[PDB]
């Protein structure tokens, strides 16, 4: 279940062991870009939320 | 040098060090008028000594 572009859902993520390397393995997921950062650093780096 | 990789984050790099070299060229230049300020000083005591 998705919501339209207004009125979107938001999630709150913390407290968990974050794993990024299941996100770009998979094959339809074409479209990847990243903002100030950079997806081969995902897995190594630490957020605050 | 963690959360880009290199490649995407030379600009960066770049930037940062032409700032600091910027801003270090600033201190050696007030130090030379500085010196010379302090050589003219110690020529005026010595000359009075």
């Amino acid at each position: 279940r998705f919501a339209s572009v207004y009125a979107w859902n938001r999630k709150r993520i913390s407290n968990c062991v974050a794993d990024y390397s299941v996100l770009y393995n998979f094959a339809p997921f074409f479209a990847f870009k990243c903002y100030g950062v950079s997806p081969t650093k995902l897995n190594d780096l630490c957020f605050t939320n | 040098l963690s959360r880009l990789d290199p490649p995407e984050a030379e600009v960066q790099i770049d930037r940062l060090i032409t700032g600091r070299l910027q801003s270090l060229q600033t201190y050696v230049t007030q130090q030379l008028i500085r010196a010379a300020e302090i050589r003219a000083s110690a020529n005026l005591a010595a000359t009075k000594m």
